[PDB]
């Protein structure tokens, strides 16, 4: 059923799986109108499915577009996750399909089971993990194709640049939760570690920096260091 | 007026008729029911004194038939069987009646109770669901399963009720996922009124029979079958006046005859609530609601 700390190597044995987070799908900014009333204007935003063994991300942009003349628009964006999620399901050759596909949020079970019903032997599967896939959007690459698209398009991307070359995908998944987190929880300061160098640089075929074996230690202790500290500015320890 | 009679009641059993039970005690002078009423369906049922495990009991018609119950020791229960020979039949009916052995189907003059409870539950519908096809009456128990149960095991002892699956192909159109989800309307009207069951008349039989065998003998899948057919209507945006009106008359009945202390286990409370208080149909329901309201508010 669902998937927790007692369970966790399963992510990187060697049966295909997707995570899905569907966090991102509908974003929304909330605004004044003349008449002193709220009102909502959408932006782009994106399926974040990805793919915890190789670090394959199939990164599809929602386009505004796909909201007009559209009601409930919360609710519809679970559904449209499904529809592309087995969307992509279907575009795959049987051999890359998944066996498994782990949502982010108990919301997106229905949905995506109901879109999958011609594929049985897929298990759909919650998790108790909180993993922070929302904090995507705070990868300026990710952030930059999202809102600069004019049209539907999926971009895919490998989340974990060159690093299966030195790590195993265990610490490299490990590596990304962490540096997520530290986004989620103070993006002005995890980003101003990531860029505090400038001989470290991003090259144009990755997202993140290329940091030495030991200059990422360095890195992984202050993003720790910086959720242990707004840990202690939120709860005051 | 029509008869059972019991050859004889050698074991101590509460046996029920309709809504109605009765206890006969071990080897007490018993020989059945006489002035049955001639124009519906009826159930038999038994509960044995010494082992309340197994209630079991026949659905039956007197115009198919002249049926008696005889307890064969053997396989230890009261059996239904059915008298070809019509003047033996008679003679044994007259003599019992004579001698007064035989307690009375109590009608009371004023109660529709049973003809509500009963509206479209027929002898021969009945036999597309219990199969047994060498008996004009059909047994049903406790413990009987149903093939949607079965898929999730003995096929010739189980209750072929109609497969209602929402998260299911049949359920759901290819590229209207959402909609027919949310929506049931297309699974209610076009798959399974139109297409499985051909008209509501069918389909309240079955949910009617469904509740019966959920109350008289605790079949657990027939009360999923009757919260299954209740729920898939509620779900629905567009349901037919008169059968949300009918659903609404046949779901009261069925709601005032539950015994007030089996509501804990024969009532599933996510689906009433939904029903009552969220789905579409939330409005449409004003004789269930009001005494589901005032006699199970604890469910809700
Ligand atoms: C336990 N019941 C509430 C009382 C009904 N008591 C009866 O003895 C009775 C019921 C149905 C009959 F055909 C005959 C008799
Ligand atoms: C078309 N299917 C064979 C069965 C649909 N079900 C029924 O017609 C039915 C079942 C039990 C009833 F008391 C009345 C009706």
């Amino acid at each position: 059923g669902a998937m927790n700390s007692s369970n966790y190597a399963e992510l990187f044995n060697n049966d295909i799986k997707l995570f899905v987070d569907d966090t991102n799908v509908y974003r929304v900014t909330v605004h004044k109108t003349f008449e002193g009333n709220v009102a909502t204007k959408a932006i782009n935003g994106c399926i974040f499915t990805l793919n915890p063994k190789t670090g394959h991300l199939f990164l599809k942009i929602i386009h505004t577009s796909v909201w007009a003349g559209q009601k409930r628009l919360s609710q519809l964006a679970k559904w449209k996750t499904a529809e592309e999620v087995s969307a992509l399901v279907r575009s795959l050759p049987k051999e890359e399909q998944p066996k498994q596909i782990i949502v982010t949020r108990k919301a997106m079970l229905d949905p995506l089971e109901v879109h999958m019903l011609d594929f049985p032997n897929i298990a759909i599967r919650p998790t108790e993990l909180r993993l922070p896939f929302s904090a995507a959007m705070s990868i300026d690459k990710l952030s930059d194709v999202v809102m600069k698209a004019t049209e539907p398009q999926m971009v895919l991307f490998n989340i974990y640049d060159d690093w299966l070359d030195r790590i195993s995908s265990y610490t490299a998944f490990s590596r990304l939760t962490l540096l997520l987190r530290a986004l989620k929880t103070n993006e002005e300061s995890a980003k101003m570690i990531l860029l505090s160098d400038p001989t470290i640089t991003i090259k144009s075929y990755h997202l993140w920096p290329s940091f030495t074996d030991e200059q990422w230690i360095t890195i992984e202790s202050q993003m720790r260091d910086l959720i242990l500290t707004e840990y202690g500015r939120k709860y005051n320890v | 007026m029509n008869t059972v009679p019991f050859t004889s009641a050698p074991i101590e059993v509460t046996i029920g008729i309709d809504q109605y039970s009765f206890n006969v005690k071990e080897n007490q002078p018993f020989h059945g029911i006489k002035d049955i009423p001639i124009g519906h369906v009826h159930v038999i049922h038994f509960q044995h004194a010494d082992n309340s495990s197994m209630r079991y009991g026949y659905w039956f018609d007197c115009r198919m038939g002249n049926f008696y119950i005889q307890y064969d020791p053997k396989d230890g229960l009261y059996k239904m069987m059915e008298e070809r020979d019509g003047a033996k039949f008679e003679n044994i009916v007259h003599n019992f009646k004579e001698r007064q052995m035989m307690v009375s189907y109590p009608k009371i003059d004023e109660d529709d109770t049973w003809y509500n409870l009963t509206e479209f539950v027929q002898m021969d519908k009945i036999r597309k669901i219990v199969r047994k096809d060498e008996n004009q009456f059909s047994y049903v128990d406790s413990s009987m399963t149903t093939v949607q149960e079965n898929e999730l095991s003995d096929p010739a002892h189980s209750l072929n009720y109609t497969v209602i699956n929402f998260k299911s192909r049949e359920a759901i159109r290819p590229g209207h996922e959402m909609e027919d989800f949310l929506d049931k309307s297309y699974y209610l009207n076009t798959v399974m009124l139109q297409g499985i069951f051909k008209n509501s008349s069918n389909y309240f039989g079955e949910l009617q029979f469904a509740f019966l065998n959920a109350m008289f003998f605790g079949n657990y899948g027939s009360s999923l079958q009757w919260h299954a057919m209740i729920e898939l209507i509620c779900s629905s945006a567009t349901v037919p006046k008169h059968m949300l009106d009918k659903l609404d008359e046949i779901l009261y009945y069925q709601i005032k005859t539950l015994p007030e202390q089996y509501s804990d286990i024969l009532l599933n409370e996510r689906v009433w609530n939904i029903c009552l208080y969220s789905s579409f149909q939330k409005n449409s329901l004003h004789n269930t609601e009001k005494i589901m309201e005032n006699k199970y508010p604890e469910l809700l």
